[PDB]
RNA sequence: CAGAGGUGAAAUUCUUAGACCGCACCAAGACGAACUACAGCGAAGGCAUUCUUCAAGGAUACCUUCCUCAAUCAAGAACCAAAGUGUGGAGAUCGAAGAUGAUUAGAAACCAUUGUAGUCCACACUGCAAACGAUGACACCCAUGAAUUGGGGAUAUCUUUUCAGCACGUUUUCUGUUUUUUACGCGAAAGCUUUGAGGUUACAGUCUCAGGGGGGAGUACGUUCGCAAGAGUGAAACUUAAAGAAAUUGACGGAAUGGCACCACAAGACGUGGAGCGUGCGGUUUAAUUUGACCAACACGG
């Protein structure tokens, strides 16, 4: 369960505006191959800026749509 | 001839006759693959 | 497992690649009638010129050559040139609009023989002068440099061995010399060999593929693990 | 346990041949003659639903089992070849093309030259459809 | 919809069904010749 | 009632008689090659996420040696190019204007 | 080695018989991508690989020749996309008819897999296209700015060991071509404008074809041509007050763009719709069950 910052909302996606997709900086030890890496997710909720996440598969990155 | 007879001039039997038909059979078709109007690309006759 | 079955050979480029064994691959254990070294020739390998040649610079990292297996030796499969080739990305972004696109054929035969078609691409340039929104250039002028062409690659690759042949092609020597000689017919942004393939080869002969070979780096596939 | 007599650690290259169609995506590896083929997997293989061959996710789901055996066969590296439906029919790759890649490079796959080699007909046959093309 | 009315059925299929029927006037002509 | 000088298409009066018709890109509509719309198209083999991750993992590709890209000359039906947004309806004045270069 | 194909999703279809996929090959028939353009050629239809050929054709250049030989046309003749017809060939791809799987209330369609005739070539017919610039041919005047193709005049840049005393390119000019942007004038307007739809009630350069409200009807008959399909020619009876054309404002769109609303949705909460009962509406019944109202009627006419 990778901990994931966001560090900026990009926008309300999808036709009923529900989901949203943010810009999401692991949170991830020094020296770490994932450290500062940064991928775009889709979130359901009110979520916002400096706002933590558990991501499950850190693989999968969200369409810029 | 296998063909001949009947009250009318019919072929009563499949034209359509075996390789192996032994002579006197071996009328009509013989050995046909297919029969009708080719209807396309016309195939090269002959054995393979 | 299939694994099991599988050998492992190294495929080895003629003396004329800094990088002699280039790629390695797999066959099966010759179960009986089904002879490895008899299944192996005729296998075209494909790889980047860069690769093949360490020295080399930024634009041999978008040529392709082939090598066509003619010799199983061992655990090294000792090839011959079989074709050579610009890769898509390359060639595809050498196309510009207001230009025309002039293409050659050349179609010669070494001195081992050896036929090869050459497939020469060339676009033509706006002066530095010039401000007309094309560029287009007369069929005479297309015609001449087409002729042009077509007379150097067969005076220049009709009095060469094989082995000379693909060094010209693969150091653009020759196309250096075409470049230089058809700029005076037509501006030409760019004259480029995009394509050659030996479309016939002589009978053949392992004394001149031996020659060819120089010496062979040895194959460790066959030795104790 | 399979794998040419090399040194540990030293590059050993196969071709990794990706063809993403919008009904399928096929992640296939082979030596660089491309004659033998070390694994085969689509993301038809990964995914029950015939919507779901040509996913993103099932793309990345093959390229995870391509790699796996290719770790088992000795290949560390990988050219790749990818590719669309070409001929007279579309030339844009599928949607897998970039989740296949991907993810034989996260799953520590070494990658060398990429291509583009999907076929280009210099002059082509009749396109399926009519001179009306498909009416939806 | 790139023309106008065609007012009383598109003319192509009127000159068809006029085709056809000239056709049939034809052969009925012919039987009685 | 004239809706374009050009009839939508680039065949002046005297020039041709008859175009090549090409397939369209989409569907497979044949079209006139002048008339119909043809966008070349340079797109990048993977996305910049993706591109990261094939150059990290990429003895041969980096910042100094570019990944490959992807050129395409699409031609699009007017019902394919307008479905896809390539082009779309103007205003009557807007019609005139038009563009010589990729902006 | 287990699926592949195809689709909104599927299935008809192919697949351990090894499909799909991969490489190098073949075969055959089409086709000639990108370059490809408000570009070139051609009488029109039409015409894109290279090389070698055969007649041509135009433009330009000319202090060459000649001396009205011309323009346009009933009758008459030749060419003419695709489809179609005949006879041979070809048959890769695609595909009328047909079949099957879908989707539907139905679907003989659109979509999928196919599939015959056809598609391609030769010869001979056919000669009906939105064969369109919906604009007949020839000739004259005609304002402006960027261009573009071909040939010639005159005089900044690049290449310059042979189809080469070259080729391109700059500036200016010129004849001929396909055009574009923005002056009169014209037009019902849309629009056209040395490329006229201008130079027309201030109506006359020349020739020629066609039209005279809508239909019936490009039908009937006769007749010519055609293998046939049909083509050319072409009515009338009868019926009908409009049919049309271009613009304007609305309205509408299973067309785009930008916003907005819990009488919309999203995240949800309480419900109603199921039960009993109160009440209103309808129906039924009755002598009468008085009547209005059917989102914006129905605990509403307080
Ligand atoms: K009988
Ligand atoms: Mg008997
Ligand atoms: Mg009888
Ligand atoms: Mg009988
Ligand atoms: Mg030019
Ligand atoms: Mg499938
Ligand atoms: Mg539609
Ligand atoms: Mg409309
Ligand atoms: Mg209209
Ligand atoms: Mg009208
Ligand atoms: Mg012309
Ligand atoms: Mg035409
Ligand atoms: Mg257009
Ligand atoms: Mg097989
Ligand atoms: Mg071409
Ligand atoms: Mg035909
Ligand atoms: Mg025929
Ligand atoms: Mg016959
Ligand atoms: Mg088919
Ligand atoms: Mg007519
Ligand atoms: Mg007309
Ligand atoms: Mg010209
Ligand atoms: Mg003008
Ligand atoms: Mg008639
Ligand atoms: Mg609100
Ligand atoms: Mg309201
Ligand atoms: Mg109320």
């Amino acid at each position: 369960a990778q901990v994931g910052l966001i560090i900026k909302v990009l926008g309300r996606t999808g036709s009923r505006g529900n989901v949203t997709q943010v810009r999401v900086r692991l949170m991830a030890e020094a020296g770490s191959p994932d450290y500062n890496r940064t991928i775009v997710r889709n979130v359901k909720g009110p979520c916002k800026e400096n706002d933590m996440l558990s991501l499950m598969e850190t693989e999968r990155e969200a369409r810029r749509l | 001839h296998p063909h001949g007879g009947g009250n009318h001039q019919h072929i009563g039997h499949p034209s359509t006759v075996s390789r192996h038909s032994p002579p006197g059979q071996k009328v009509g078709l013989i050995a046909a693959r297919r029969t009708g109007r080719i209807r396309g690309g016309k195939a090269v006759k002959g054995a393979w | 497992e299939t694994m099991a079955r599988k050998e492992w050979y190294d495929v080895v480029a003629p003396a004329n690649f800094e990088k002699r064994q280039f790629a390695k691959t797999i066959c099966n254990k010759t179960q009986g009638t089904r002879i490895a070294a008899d299944v192996l020739r005729g296998r075209v390998f494909e790889a980047n010129l860069a690769d093949l040649n360490q020295s080399a610079g930024e634009e041999e990292a978008y040529r392709k050559v082939r090598f066509t297996v003619q010799e199983v030796q061992g655990r090294n499969l000792l090839t011959q040139f079989h074709s050579m080739e610009v890769t898509t990305d390359k060639m595809a972004s050498l196309l510009r609009k207001w230009c025309t696109t002039m293409e050659t054929t050349v179609e010669v035969k070494t001195a081992d023989g050896y036929t090869m078609r050459l497939f020469v691409v060339a676009f033509t340039k706006p002066q530095a002068n010039q401000q007309s929104r094309n560029c287009y250039a007369k069929q005479r002028l297309v015609k001449w440099l087409r002729m042009r062409i077509t007379k150097m690659i067969k005076r220049r690759l009709s009095k060469v061995q094989i082995k000379e042949a693909v060094s010209l092609l693969t150091r653009n020597v020759l196309s250096d010399a075409l470049v230089r000689r058809c700029n005076p017919i037509l501006p030409l942004r760019e004259l480029r060999i995009r394509k050659v393939r030996v479309v016939r080869t002589p009978k053949f002969d392992a004394q001149a593929l031996l020659s060819a070979h120089g010496t062979i780096p040895a194959s460790v596939e066959a030795d104790q693990r | 346990a399979y794998g040419p007599n090399v040194k540990k650690g030293d590059l050993v290259y196969g071709v990794v041949h990706i063809f993403a169609s919008f009904n399928d995506t096929f992640v296939h590896v082979t030596d660089m003659s491309g004659r033998e083929t070390y694994v085969k997997v689509t993301g038809g293989m990964k995914v029950k639903a015939d919507r779901d061959e040509s996913s993103p996710y099932a793309a990345m789901m093959a390229a995870q089992d391509v790699v796996a055996r290719c770790k088992e066969c000795g290949i560390n590296a990988l050219h790749v070849k990818m590719r669309a439906v070409g001929g007279v029919r579309t030339k844009s790759p599928g949607p897998g093309a970039q989740a296949a890649l991907r993810a034989l490079a996260r799953a520590g796959m070494k990658i060398g030259r990429i291509e583009d080699v999907t076929p280009i007909p210099t002059d082509s046959t009749r396109r399926k459809g009519s001179r009306r093309g498909r009416r939806l | 919809g790139t023309v106008s009315r065609p007012r009383g059925m598109r003319p192509k299929w009127h000159k068809k069904r006029i085709k056809r029927l000239k056709l049939r006037r034809r052969r009925m002509r012919q039987r009685s010749k | 009632t004239t809706k374009r000088r050009n009839h939508g298409r680039s065949k002046p009066a005297h020039s041709r008689g008859r175009v090549k018709p090409i397939h369209c890109f989409n569907c497979g509509r044949l079209t006139p090659k002048d008339k119909a719309v043809g966008r070349f198209v340079v797109r990048r083999m993977l996305d910049a996420a993706s591109a990261r991750d094939v150059a990290e993992a990429s003895p041969v590709y980096g910042a100094n040696f570019p990944m490959p890209r992807l050129y395409m000359k699409q031609r699009f039906c007017i019902a394919c190019a307008i479905h896809s947004r390539t082009v779309r309806a103007r205003p009557v004045g807007n019609r005139k204007i038009r563009y010589t270069k990729k902006v």
